[PDB]
């Protein structure tokens, strides 16, 4: 009942040779025993609320099950170690846990479950570690897998989380193209508006007018912006954004992009 | 004056009509949603029984390996209002039931994939015995 | 909109039918299999 | 004022029903996926049954 | 493709049980029946391809019979359901009924198929009594599964067919069960209950049903259905068939009377006219 | 990860049938084909992980071929379906068509119908081979009627009838709409599709200049379905028949605009209505 002792024995037991290999049953059975011992210690830790120790115990477990030749169970235990590490605020080892779980789920053909966790992984990269360049990759590969599964909704969700973040990273046109693909394969107002705003943030107003016009088959505020920009006036825009802030509070994304548009105006006034 | 009043008599009779059509459609929607809810009940139940049975099969396989016109406008509006309030109830109702069934389907489906995987595992192990 | 609430649920009725049939069929063959392994184990001993 | 209230109610119910159309579309997606996996589960169950019976006949 | 007739002939030849001295040396006949069933299943698939659906159903029936002889009753039930699919696709409702009966017996999913059997008995064969039985028993199995909705659809069908068949009291009782299961369609159940009670010339029980619905369900209290049932009760108590017809037309003008309600209402009118005639 | 090219080379080496004297000492070649198929499947999975989808599809086709040679037809059909998934997702519709055709041939030898409908979809949208798409939808709906999935049969037949009507086969489309009506009657659940079916049947008949059959279709619909009797569709069909009998194309255009304002005409209806208008205008020109 002492988890320390459970882990001691899990180390002592988890490859035999010599007389030991001959007398005692198969090696994978021993690795399974050590796996179970670490699982038991991990559950004791989880009950006692030492989450980090519980997740490290599940990591030891996971490695033991894959040394036994149990890939699926290993993936499950990696997800469990992630539950512990995530609930314990230890983001780094939680990211690690998912990378192993995904690694398995992916090589094992379980792409749908891969995607589910690929997305969760991207969420923690974006929100906590703030490594957006890799969160975009996760949000992209996960949506591509969802595309293979023909589960359009989740794929879309992934590509929106991708496009938004790419518009923040400054890949404005790539974002607008992801948004176009999100309009063709489909809330449809926001995609048009976001596309126009991104495109205006790239100082390309002609396409912006074009892409509203395509949206005749929010949109009015976009004209008001296309006009404020087309006449080098960062007080018309700054007033239209202020006015639109009443009937639809701007979210962080819009505020960022709109500040970039305002700057792209002022820099053009002083050129 | 009169032509318009005839026009709105027409508008409100047709309104009551297609509102009743919405009503009947919405109820038979809800009827089959209950039907399909209960169908997903048994889907869950057999998944549960198979989970237990796969536990048993796991242990057995392991051991094996070891071994007049105004008034009518008014009344038509009365009845349209009645139906419209009730249809609002029906729309909220359908949204709730779809939500519950959506979580249930997700759990059902994950369980089905898990059972499928376990069955391939047991079959492959049995092939080697 | 209600009319689509009627037709689409019909299109989904079928999926529910086939799912229920296939799942309980799988359950019976799992029962037969578990019995098969039980008699496997009795004579293996 | 009654007609406007009735209109507001109808617009709200239209909104709820559009939401429902989106939800039932997601549900139909999900049911198609479940039918595919239930066919897979059935086939695996027949296979497991036959394999176990063959293990019996091999042993006996 | 193999000839399905030859496959059936081989299935027949293999499906002969070992008799006499041979029984001492041959193993279990189960394997022979399994192989005959497999051959019959192949023949059935080939017939299904050719759209010769009745022949495919017959081949599935033979395969299910061999599966029963093999001890694989569950395969037999699955194959009976397949034979059913072939028959009800081919318009041979009788063999479809037989297949569902064997499948249901094995399963006792039964309910699901017992309901489909009731549907065939109602619509294709017009054997309403057995359809009533099928719906009642399916609904009971559903109620045992705490399946309120499936139980309810079965009891709605059972009550409707019973009421159309002159069994007004039993239909009213099944409507009572539907009401008790739905408390907390309900307005409609109250109406139908009273209507059966009016077709049995039991006006006072209809009045009690109306009062019950008014007290227990506010939505029914203020509903057109409650007012309509009250008006019908008033007409029945007054012995005025014309007033009843007027009420029926008004309710039709606002809420279309389906065929069932029309039929019940016509019988109620007929009863009223009969006491009028009997008093002359 | 193993090199998929090397896996395919090993699969090819193993998949050689035993010839000559060696055939007397070698067991069944089925096992060699199974192992070659396994190697092909591994290569296909590695390609799929690399997003080299067309190569994954090709590897799955090779695996399915070896599975067919092994006698494992069901696995071959599954592997053709996987090859298909890789091909559709890679934008190689032709090899996707081929994969579905092999998979359907295996499965047929309910699910076949499913894949036949998907094949029809590819033929319609990606390849624009409307004739074979019509064939796919017809045969799929026929199989669904043989499986009593009335609704799948109806979806296949609406696709088949729409494509036939757009292709000038108005009479056959009208016949399929008659079947759809007969399969939709008495169901509270198909009544809206029932109004649409009556309208499309009438429009197809009017495109065939048989205003008589349109009038009879309208009368049947008015008598058999009260919901259609009072519907905008029935009145519109009356109006179109009346314009056709009058030989007044302008009146038909006005009716089309009026119906459009209340109920948007989808593209199919616009095409068939334009055909009807042109038939009217041609009769006007020929009478003069």
């Amino acid at each position: 009942s002492d988890p320390v002792e459970l882990l001691k024995r899990a180390e002592k037991k988890g490859p035999s040779s010599g007389f030991m290999k001959l007398f005692s049953g198969s090696d994978s059975y021993k690795f399974e025993e050590a796996a179970d011992l670490c699982v038991q210690a991990a559950t004791i830790y989880r009950l006692r609320k030492e989450l980090n120790l519980a997740g490290d115990s599940f990591l030891k477990a996971a490695d033991y099950q894959k040394k036994a030749g149990n890939e699926d169970e290993a993936g499950n235990t990696y997800v469990e170690a992630y539950k512990c590490f995530k609930s314990g605020g230890n983001s780094v080892n939680a990211v690690d846990s998912l990378e192993n779980a995904i690694q398995i789920f992916t090589h094992r053909g379980q792409f749908r479950r891969g995607a589910n966790f690929k997305f969760e992984l991207g969420e923690i990269l974006e929100n906590d570690l703030h490594d957006y360049a890799k969160a975009i990759d996760c949000y992209e590969l996960a949506g591509e897998w969802y595309a293979q599964d023909q589960s359009v909704a989740l794929s879309n969700k992934c590509f929106i989380k991708c496009a938004d973040l790419k518009a923040l990273d400054g890949q404005y046109i790539e974002a607008s193209d992801i948004y176009s693909k999100l309009i063709k394969s489909s809330s449809l107002k926001d995609y048009f508006l976001k596309k126009g705003l991104c495109q205006l943030a790239a100082t390309d107003a002609v396409a912006a007018a074009r892409t509203l016009q395509e949206g005749q088959s929010e949109s009015n505020f976009l004209k008001s912006l296309i006009d404020a920009v087309n006449e080098g006036d960062s007080e018309q825009l700054s007033e239209h954004c202020k006015e639109f802030d009443n009937f639809m509070r701007l979210d962080k994304w819009k505020i960022t992009i709109l500040n970039k548009i305002k700057e792209s105006i002022q820099q053009q006034e002083d050129d | 004056i009169k032509f318009t009043k005839q026009s709105s008599v027409a508008s409100t009779r047709n309104t009551l009509k297609m509102a009743q059509d919405a009503e009947r459609a919405g109820m038979n929607t809800l009827g089959m949603l209950g039907h399909q809810s209960e169908q997903l009940n048994n889907v869950e139940g057999n998944l549960d029984l198979m989970k237990v049975q796969n536990k048993v099969a796991d242990e057995k396989v392991a051991e094996l390996k070891k071994l007049e016109m105004e008034l009518e406008i008014d009344r038509n509006l009365d009845q349209i209002q009645q139906v419209s309030n009730r249809l609002k109830k029906m729309a909220l109702t359908t949204g709730k039931e779809l939500d519950s069934q959506q979580k249930r389907l997700n759990n059902i489906e994950e369980s089905t994939d898990d059972l499928d995987i376990n069955l391939h595992m047991n079959t492959n192990r049995l092939a080697g015995i | 909109l209600f009319n689509d609430m009627e037709e689409l649920v019909i299109e989904q009725q079928e999926n529910v039918d086939v799912i229920d049939k296939n799942v309980e069929d799988a359950q019976l063959d799992v029962e037969q299999g578990v019995g098969h392994t039980d008699k496997a184990v009795k004579s293996a001993r | 004022s009654r007609t406007a209230e009735l209109q507001a109610e109808i617009d709200d119910t239209v909104g709820i029903m559009r939401d429902n159309i989106n939800k039932v579309a997601e549900r139909g997606e999900r049911l198609t996926s479940i039918e595919d996996k239930a066919d897979n589960l059935a086939v695996s169950a027949q296979g497991f049954k036959r394999g176990a019976n063959r293990v019996r006949k091999a042993m006996w």
